[PDB]
RNA sequence: CUCGUAGCGGUUCUGACGUGCAAAUCGAUCGUCGAAUUUGGGUAUAGGGGCGAAAGACUAAUCGAACCAUCUAGUAGCUGGUUCCUGCCGAAGUUUCCCUCAGGAUAGCAGAAGCUCGUAUCAGUUUUAUGAGGUAAAGCGAAUGAUUAGAGGUUCCGGGGUCACCUUGACCUAUUCUCAAACUUUAAAUAUGUAAGAAGUCCUUGUUACUUAAUUGAACGUGGACAUUUGAAUGAAGAGCUUUUAGUGGGCCAUUUUUGGUAAGCAGAACUGGCGAUGCGGGAUGAACCGAACGUAGAGUUAAGGUGCCGGAAUACACGCU
RNA sequence: CUAAUUAAAACAUAGCAUUGCGAUGGUCAGAAAGUGAUGUUGACGCAAUGUGAUUUCUGCCCAGUGCUCUGAAUGUCAAAGUGAAGAAAUUCAACCAAGCGCGGGUAAACGGCGGGAGUAACUAUGACUCUCUUAAGGUAGCCAAAUGCCUCGUCAUCUAA
RNA sequence: ACAUUGUCAGGUGGGGAGUUUGGCUGGGGCGGCACAUCUGUUAAACGAUAACGCAGAUGUCCUAAGGGGGGCUCAUGGAGAACAGAAAUCUCCAGUAGAACAAAAGGGUAAAAGCCCCCUUGAUUUUGAUUUUCAGUGUGAAUACAAACCAUGAAAGUGUGGCCUAUCGAUCCUUUAGUCCCUCGGAAUUUGAGGCUAGAGGUGCCAGAAAAGUUACCACAGGGAUAACUGGCUUGUGGCAGUCAAGCGUUCAUAGCGACAUUGCUUUUUGAUUCUUCGAUGUCGGCUCUUCCUAUCAUACCGAAGCAGAAUUCGGUAAGCG
RNA sequence: GGUUGCGGCCAUAUCUACCAGAAAGCACCGUUUCCCGUCCGAUCAACUGUAGUUAAGCUGGUAAGAGCCUGACCGAGUAGUGUAGUGGGUGACCAUACGCGAAACUCAGGUGCUGCAAUCU
């Protein structure tokens, strides 16, 4: 799937209200961020003995993550997210659709 | 065990054996559903009917 | 080895023919339908001579070949192979399942039958009318190989077709009979002038 | 599995009639639909937007709301022991008129008319329709029209 | 080491017995009989422990985990049972979701309590008008796809036979026989949607920020016109509404149309009627068939079925057949 | 030895072999102990196993997994300790023991022990040979055996069968 | 001043402990997914409708294969061009779609929905309404609006992804975007944490537990809701019959036979129901002993022969007796 | 009545062959500086109705035309179907009773109608 990096979307930004161009990434997620509510409480659930309390999940079925895209308009810098379907590849480049040229390999 | 999975058998004498109703139409429909911008002027053109109504009887 | 003609003998399921999602029937046993004269002009043969079923039934492709062979064989006998044209008027287009502990019971192609109606022609022999009673105990010869009853009507037509003897002969001496390779080409009051000029020229006397 | 999808077992009802391909005459886009019209739901295949679900090919039902292309057409659909009002947002080519409903108003201005030379005289018009009531007194004439008829044929076979 | 007593074991009769003499005996026949023998007393090892020349064997008739008491009335979607009478009403074995499929929840079916009103509004029905359907049938010299047989049309489309020929293949044109659950121009019956008016129709013209080139349209109105033949038929047993709650959520049969299966007192569907939950008359007998559904009695008449005798009722009448 | 349905081919056995241990120890107890068993002991001992008298032998395999090794030392390496930034809670980085990964030894440790094709002056048989994968490709022996489905294999013997 | 000891941290640790090992199922196991889906059929012309029914497809692909505009006609056939033929390009005629539209199938489409070109990001923001599955919950998909903001075109218009019908996911937790908004409860500042609105990360058993085996030592609650033995139904198969007669039988269908067909019989063979039995109907063979059937091996009496005799073979009555 | 522009229903209008068209409109037709587009003024754009023509388009007629459309007591009250019986039949199926009722075929007839505007010996 290719998706071009730069967009005209519609901003949210209370001074654009418009479309505007954007800049595009990827979204990736973040690290743990220790001190997280919900890891202070597992921190303290797991101390002593009976093990495992929480479950640990293992029937994961999907060979693919939605992509969500990133947006960032580029004259106020407020962002947005999009999301797109499940896809095996997402390519967030150019190399656009020529169409009349010969394959190869 | 092996089970007789679905029949409809029966259930067209359940069915009226409390009458089915029609669903019971008012005069003034709600006016959900319609077109806003026309619910929208009809807050006017019915506000302003009973201003010509109210003031002419009085 | 095969399964009894009583076991698929009364039509309980849906006409199941040979297409895409079938793919795998195995072929009938009958693959001759004309016999004797086929060659032979309308009126040569003036006398239609019909095995028609009483019965609402399926006849199989391996009784419609037994039928065959035995009428075939009493009339060549008797008179030549060249004294009629029998025509098998009944080809069999239903394929016939079969299941080989009640379980996957869906079935696998077995053999071909052929449904006919109460009052559906069999067979159909053309001949003269001096040979009459030849056809007749070869076509009654042929009832023992088929089940269900059926019935020898001497039919009011000419020969092969579909209009009565007198009828066909007010055709003939008037100019709307002429002939083709298997039957006999009828003339209409419609259609170009020019083709009714063509074809069928004695006519327009 | 089992597939119960939107257009399913929908081969023959959504097809295009044949012969009558191609695009929709313009009679349908000038036709005109006001709220309380009755009008019979028959979808085009051939537009593909606006389409009524299968349920709904060949009910009748009244216009509610009106927009750019599309009436909003109420149908009462048996769901269990009761009736529930459907509200159906359809383009307007899926949409004609019911044809008894302009039969009706005909008759509602006959009734208005024929009650008017009923004010002038003679009252209680008997404007009610009635069934087929039985026949009359007949005396059949038999000039020319002698009665013939044989008897029932014998068994012929006739191939 | 050997034969063989006492002893100590326990092979076979698969003996007796098998409510015994006996919760392991009795009898015969057997193994072994001077040692890794047999045995008394003392002593040690204790239950998830001991002990085991090892069989999950033995550890007080208890052993793949002793016995006693407590926690403990442990838990049970599973089986049994659940105690007086009469009256009135009266089911379900189906929907959707659930580590759900012997169970729940949820909707449906049912009862009860009523409430607001008083024949409105309706209806497992018809008629009239108006749609929708692609099934049965029909069709294949109509398309797609099958399939039968001859006709007429001459080509390095490799027909060998000249180096224009009896012994050409297909192809095209007109015919012909036979067909289709996943083919079709057509197209039923049955079933199905809507309408058949006062919340209506008509006239006048009031409002609006919607809409129009334009009070034009749209929608809702003021005022006025029409009264029960007020806009088909038949019925209506009161209509409308609310709350709460039980059981059920194993089904089965028959007619018709069905899928699978050679077939089934088979496995699965659809519509209806039944049984379950139901007696009564008939089918000798039978959950389901036929007739008909039930307070206690009397009289009459019937149903389905019968009327030689059992057995109430004509060894009736009639025409034949065997 | 299965008391009370199995007395056996099962268990034991001598013989054989393997393994661990020189006492601050091996193997095992115990909640701990200034606590125990072996042990009133000391490798001709004790402990852990396997096979099971004698005759005659115990082939090939260390790739797997276990066991073992004064073996490799920036691959991984927890806590403590060290350092940087921050006001600090904290974040990061370096260093990083055992153990794992790496290398090796061990089969009387657990275990494993092959196909297709053509070839001898017979027709196929196949010493030898060509590949596929091995760590090794079942040696010595033995066998329709208490181990072989086919199988009541084939032959001989026993019998009239 | 090291072991030892106390505490903590990494390893080792079935020696010991506890727990897990889904469902549908013509019994369970096995295979498969009918577990969440789509198209056509099943499915019987509204809708709905089952089977481990049938034929296929789903967990993708796409910045264009999305949006708009303009121009053009596609499969294919015929005739024509050097190499060049059966297929290279070129030109005309015929071409209702016989092509193509990402992917199955069905439907739809001819100045287009297809082919070529130009411009673009509407595959956008915000809140409701609606349709299907349906409890009229959720999820997914979709339809019509409305407020914006853009694209596009001369414009009317069209666009809230793919021509339509499938292509997907709760609480808790984590993360990101938004406001720079609420709170940290003695009062503040700064980090830090918590909060609100919208997405993501995932549960495919697809309304969503965190889980390897075996039991012949097994045990308990039940279950004929359920496998075997029997009885009963059904009868593929097994056997036994019959009709027809092409032929075999030196000639000659039928003395005796008999193909291709066809119609039945048996429940003693073998297959299908899980109907009855799980608070147990004692499971094979044999021995012993009785009776019954006749589809007759012998014996009695017969008929036929391709019956000279002798011996056979076909058939009848017949189960009295072996 | 013809014709043109815009249409409605979308073959009674389509298709095949041959023949006619007065006026008018429409068309073919002439040219390429401009606007514009192409490989190429054939398409498209632009220009003058100027050089000419009904040859084509187009309209209409002809055709025992093909097709399409309408009707039929044409098939045919047929096939099918709803409902009923302790009807028939071993069954397959069938007959009757009260209803509903085709299609193919076959004959007969037809071959655009019409709206708004504008013009035409
Ligand atoms: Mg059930
Ligand atoms: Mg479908
Ligand atoms: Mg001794
Ligand atoms: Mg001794
Ligand atoms: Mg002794
Ligand atoms: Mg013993
Ligand atoms: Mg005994
Ligand atoms: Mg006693
Ligand atoms: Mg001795
Ligand atoms: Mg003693
Ligand atoms: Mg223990
Ligand atoms: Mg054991
Ligand atoms: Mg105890
Ligand atoms: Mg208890
Ligand atoms: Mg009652
Ligand atoms: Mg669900
Ligand atoms: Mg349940
Ligand atoms: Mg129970
Ligand atoms: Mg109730
Ligand atoms: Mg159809
Ligand atoms: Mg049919
Ligand atoms: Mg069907
Ligand atoms: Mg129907
Ligand atoms: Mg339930
Ligand atoms: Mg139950
Ligand atoms: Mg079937
Ligand atoms: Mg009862
Ligand atoms: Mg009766
Ligand atoms: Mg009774
Ligand atoms: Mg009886
Ligand atoms: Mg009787
Ligand atoms: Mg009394
Ligand atoms: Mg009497
Ligand atoms: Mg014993
Ligand atoms: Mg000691
Ligand atoms: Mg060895
Ligand atoms: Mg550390
Ligand atoms: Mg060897
Ligand atoms: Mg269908
Ligand atoms: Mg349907
Ligand atoms: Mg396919
Ligand atoms: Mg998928
Ligand atoms: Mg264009
Ligand atoms: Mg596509
Ligand atoms: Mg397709
Ligand atoms: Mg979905
Ligand atoms: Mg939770
Ligand atoms: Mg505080
Ligand atoms: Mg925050
Ligand atoms: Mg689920
Ligand atoms: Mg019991
Ligand atoms: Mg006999
Ligand atoms: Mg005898
Ligand atoms: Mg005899
Ligand atoms: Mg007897
Ligand atoms: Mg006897
Ligand atoms: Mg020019
Ligand atoms: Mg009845
Ligand atoms: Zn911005």
């Amino acid at each position: 799937v290719n998706v071009p990096k730069t967009r005209k979307t519609y901003c949210k930004g209370k001074t654009c209200r418009k479309h505007t161009q954007h800049k595009v990434t990827q979204y990736k997620a973040g690290k743990a961020s220790l001190f997280a509510q919900g890891k202070r409480r597992y921190d303290r659930k797991q101390s002593g003995f009976g093990g495992q309390t929480k479950p640990v999940f293992h029937k994961k079925a999907k060979t693919t993550k939605k992509v969500v895209l990133r947006l960032e308009c580029v004259k106020c810098k407020t962002r947005a997210q999009l999301t797109l379907k499940r896809c095996k590849h997402f390519e967030l480049g150019g190399e656009k659709k020529q169409k009349g040229q010969a394959l190869q390999f | 065990a092996k089970s007789k999975n679905h029949t409809a058998h029966n259930q067209t004498r359940k069915a009226h054996r409390n009458g089915i109703k029609k669903p019971k139409t008012y005069k003034y429909p709600s006016l959900k559903g319609v077109d806003p911008k026309f619910r929208r002027n009809h807050k006017h053109a019915l506000h302003g009917t009973a201003k010509a109504l109210a003031a002419a009887k009085k | 080895a095969r399964r009894p003609a009583r076991c698929y003998r009364y039509q309980k399921n849906k006409p199941y023919p040979k297409s895409r999602y079938n793919r795998a029937v195995p072929d009938s046993k009958i693959r001759i339908y004309d016999l004797g004269k086929k060659k032979a002009t309308v009126d040569e043969f003036p006398l239609c001579v019909h095995l028609v079923s009483n019965e609402l039934e399926q006849l199989s492709s391996e009784a419609l070949e037994a039928a065959r062979i035995c009428a075939n064989k009493y009339m060549t006998t008797v008179s030549g192979r060249d004294a009629f044209h029998l025509r098998v008027r009944v080809h069999p287009f239903h394929v016939l399942r079969i299941n080989k502990g009640m379980r996957g019971a869906w079935g696998k192609p077995h053999g071909l039958a052929a449904r006919v109606d109460i009052g559906q022609i069999i067979f159909s022999v053309r001949t003269k009318d001096s040979n009459k009673d030849v056809v007749v105990e070869g076509l009654r010869r042929a009832r023992y190989k088929f089940p269900g009853q059926q019935k020898i009507i001497l039919s009011k037509k000419w020969g092969f077709t579909n209009l009565d003897r007198p009828e066909y002969l007010k055709k003939r001496e008037a100019g709307e009979v002429k002939d083709d390779g298997a039957f006999v080409k009828f003339l209409s009051k419609k259609g170009s002038l020019e083709n009714n000029i063509r074809e069928f020229p004695e006519y327009f006397a | 599995g089992k597939s119960h999808g939107y257009r399913s077992r929908t081969r023959y009802m959504f097809q295009r009639d044949f012969r009558k391909h191609g695009a929709v005459h313009l009679s349908t886009y000038l036709k005109v639909y006001k709220v309380g019209d009755i009008v019979d739901i028959k979808a085009n295949g051939s537009i593909q937007k606006g389409m009524p679900h299968k349920f709904y090919q060949g009910k009748t039902g009244v216009v509610y709301n009106v927009t750019k292309s599309s009436v909003g057409v109420i149908i009462n659909k048996m769901v269990g022991n009761r009736y529930l009002e459907k509200r159906l947002n359809l383009r307007v080519e899926h949409i004609k008129h019911s044809k008894c409903r302009q039969e009706f108003l005909e008759r509602v201005k006959a009734n208005a008319a024929k009650r008017a030379e009923a004010k002038a005289q003679g009252v209680a018009v008997q404007l009610k329709r009635q069934p087929a009531q039985p026949r009359e007194s007949r005396i059949v004439s038999t000039e020319g029209n002698v009665p013939q008829t044989l008897a029932p044929v014998p068994y012929e076979t006739f191939i």
